[PDB]
């Protein structure tokens, strides 16, 4: 026959940011109209 | 060798004389010819009187001469390359995910404390992230297992800390996993290390000496590993086979762990026991 | 007092010209394919000495199941986010020379500090992107690119204080 | 309600929170639900490695 371990992460997890990080701006987006709703 | 035949004529009490074979070889009879080649070349052919040598004993050797009890027993050995892996110092605790990883997470980290912190000082009689410091403080304390000390109240906050601890689960959590599976299996596996697993491969060759009795027991045997093995060797491309020890020695450190040397357990265990201690 | 613009402007320029400096060349050095350097445009060798176009995203050979690579794919080519954060730090130094006069002492500073930081937050989220789609060593002027996100981060810590700040003065003089 | 809720989350999530119920009858539903964040969260992080 010609055809017949401990690895290491390194961008599986890169997924979960390029979400979710991106969700932590938008968390502040609206609410940052949100505020100067109450100002306005 | 040397001291081992001084005791000889010690107990034989005789004058004798050290004599290197002209060849160099072990002793083989040439086939259609009848004739023994090396040191068996020197007492069949009447012009040596005793051979005290790293000689094996067989009986195809028994036929033509005669011989003592075996002092050393010893078997056919296999010799290959070995990566050399240094246990790192420092190194040794960032090992598992990567460096790169590491500055991303200080990237998310100085980014979302400072989001945070515009969570804090706008829309303005004074909360408890009213600083920086603080604020950076709380993600540090988050990231790690340690408590809080200052539970954001606006919604916003509460809502991107959230996330924050969506994240710190996810990658602390698989840091200790990587870890531990990681430091759980220390027994280093070699690539392949059998005689059955290099007949079962094609990539790293394997030859023997010219000359010699291992020949003779690879061209003899009848085991069919063995035979499949013998079957390559007499015709792989180009000939597995060297005129000396060293020969074989600097072949196999020269061959990127691509060849494998045969050779009796005596030999073997001596280079390995010396300098550069490489194979 | 003044020093918030001084800060403010060494940011600007600094992070800036940083970030022009990345879109430009050493983003990734390394053995190529023979060893080279690519600033995810096209690489340069050392035959030797010239460049290719080297930011072919398809390449005639793969699978291509679903969305994968057409999507992510994609979203690295052309360096979308990066050159988000080019325009949006552009609006950054315009914003806050434009912060200069005309005075209108609560609105400018903040939308500027805003879009200044989100715009950091565009510039790490494209390196995510880049060393994501990159599956050995990285160059230099990548480097510059995450300081310059860096330093562009403090200089909108400045800005928002500076603004609270200024917020301090009108309700403090209020009373 | 929104505090309440926010304790829940965080509640979940490895971290700890700040207040805490002293209702001598709400202790037991913090309590289940830690119980509950025990098995759950642990059992996943168990499972990442392989």
């Amino acid at each position: 026959g010609e055809c017949g371990t401990s690895a290491l992460s390194l961008s599986n997890v890169a997924g979960v940011f390029y979400i979710l990080v991106g969700g932590l701006g938008l968390a502040m987006l609206v609410a940052l109209i949100e505020f100067c709703y109450k100002s306005r | 060798c040397v001291d081992l035949a001084a005791e000889i004529a010690k107990h034989c009490g005789f004058k004798y004389k050290l004599t290197i074979v002209g060849d160099g070889k072990y002793g083989a009879r040439d086939a259609d010819t009848k004739i023994w080649n090396g040191m068996v070349g020197e007492l069949v052919y009447g012009k040596a009187d005793i051979a005290i040598a790293p000689l094996t004993i067989t009986l195809v050797r028994e036929e033509v001469i005669d011989f003592s009890k075996p002092f050393m027993s010893l078997g056919i050995s296999i010799m290959i390359k070995k990566p050399q892996k240094s246990k790192p110092g420092v190194f040794s605790f960032l090992d598992p995910l990567a460096y790169e990883i590491w500055m991303c997470i200080v990237f998310a980290y100085i980014g979302v404390s400072v989001v945070l912190f515009l969570v804090s000082r706008f829309s303005p009689e004074s909360t408890n992230e009213f600083g920086i410091f603080n604020s950076l403080w709380f993600s540090l304390g988050a990231f790690m297992r340690q408590g809080c000390d200052i539970s954001p109240r606006s919604l916003s906050g509460r809502i991107v800390g959230g996330v924050w601890w969506f994240f710190t689960l996810i990658i602390i959590s698989s840091y200790t996993a990587n870890l531990a599976a990681f430091l759980t299996v220390e027994r280093m596996v070699s690539p392949i290390e059998s005689a059955e697993d290099l007949s079962k491969q094609t990539e790293i060759a394997y030859g023997t000496l010219d000359s010699g009795s291992t020949k003779e027991f690879f061209r003899r045997s009848k085991i069919a590993v063995f035979d499949k093995m013998w079957t390559y060797m007499r015709s792989a491309e180009p000939s597995v086979f060297v005129r000396t020890t060293a020969e074989g020695v600097a072949r196999v450190r020269k061959s990127k762990g691509k060849y494998a040397y045969l050779l009796e357990s005596t030999m073997n265990e001596y280079i390995e026991q010396r300098k550069p201690c490489d194979t | 007092r003044g020093v918030q613009m001084l800060l403010t402007t060494v940011g600007a320029f600094a992070a800036f010209s940083l970030m022009t400096i990345a879109v430009g060349t050493d983003y990734w050095l390394y053995s190529r394919g023979v060893m080279t350097h690519s600033g995810l445009w096209r690489t340069c060798c050392l035959f030797k000495g010239l460049c290719k176009q080297i930011d072919h995203f398809p390449e005639d050979a793969d699978y291509e199941a679903d969305t994968a690579e057409y999507f992510l794919r994609a979203v690295r080519a052309s360096s979308i986010f990066p050159i988000l954060s080019v325009i949006l730090l552009f609006m950054g130094g315009l914003c806050i020379a434009a912060s200069e006069f005309y005075k209108t002492r609560h609105n400018i500073i903040l939308s500027a500090g805003i879009f200044f930081v989100s715009a950091g937050l565009s510039n790490i989220i494209g390196i995510i992107v880049y060393i994501s789609a990159n599956a050995y060593s990285y160059g230099w002027s990548f480097y510059f690119g995450a300081l310059s996100f860096i330093i562009a981060e403090m200089v909108g810590v400045l800005a928002v204080h500076m603004f609270i700040d200024r917020h301090k003065q009108l309700r403090a003089t209020a009373r």
